[PDB]
């Protein structure tokens, strides 16, 4: 019951942080489409409006950086139980009582993979926000907006993997 | 020194400062 409370804590933390990431990405795509429309509307034919749009894009980015620091705190938390338990149980314990059948190394594998995808996705978003207001080629602007919208460093299969944790924490009904 | 030029971050290092009383530092 000691480890049970923290595994069902971390599953709920993973689910709510993914939903807050999605809401912040939708607001960021609306503001990036506005600043692209403003730059093409001047180039077909200001600095206070452009600087204001850049400042609130930076506000969206520091919100995402806060979410990234929370995901960092979630994986080190889980890594610990790995050691403590594995060591104390020592070997002579090929019977670890978890919830249904998993060991904790699968929880390390799932949290490590999700941390790697969201950590690379934040660096791609930082490069898009760095280079978006200074380009002039509209193929490159459509490319940069597509990299914001479609999120190419996040696999779909990991979302299936998150459902495996929700079948192994019992928040959802079986 | 930090500034953000239209979203792009810029970092500068101050080497020499000369002021209006006529003293030059290093």
């Amino acid at each position: 019951s000691v480890s049970a409370r923290k595994i069902k804590d971390n599953a709920a933390d993973w689910h709510n942080l993914i939903l807050k990431w999605e809401t912040l990405n939708d607001a960021g795509f609306t503001t990036a489409n506005n600043i692209a429309n403003l730059k093409i509307s001047l180039l077909n034919k200001y600095n206070e409006e452009l600087e204001k749009l850049c400042e609130e894009l930076q506000a969206t980015l520091d919100g995402l950086t806060k979410i990234q620091v929370k995901m960092e705190k979630l994986s080190s938390t889980t890594k610990g139980i790995c050691e403590l338990e594995n060591y104390h149980y020592g070997e002579e314990s090929k019977r670890p009582p978890l919830f249904h059948t998993w060991p904790t190394t699968h929880f390390y594998e799932v949290s490590h993979k999700l941390l790697e995808m969201y950590r690379k996705e934040l660096l791609l978003k930082r490069t898009v926000a760095k280079e978006l207001a200074h380009t002039g080629d509209p193929d490159l602007t459509l490319s940069y907006l597509s990299m914001w919208l479609h999120q190419p460093y996040v696999e779909s299969d990991s979302r299936l993997h998150l459902e495996s944790m929700l079948l192994e924490t019992g928040h959802r009904a079986l | 020194l930090y500034c953000t030029f239209y979203g792009r971050p810029y970092k500068l290092q101050v080497l020499r400062v000369k002021g209006a009383d006529g003293m030059i530092l290093g």
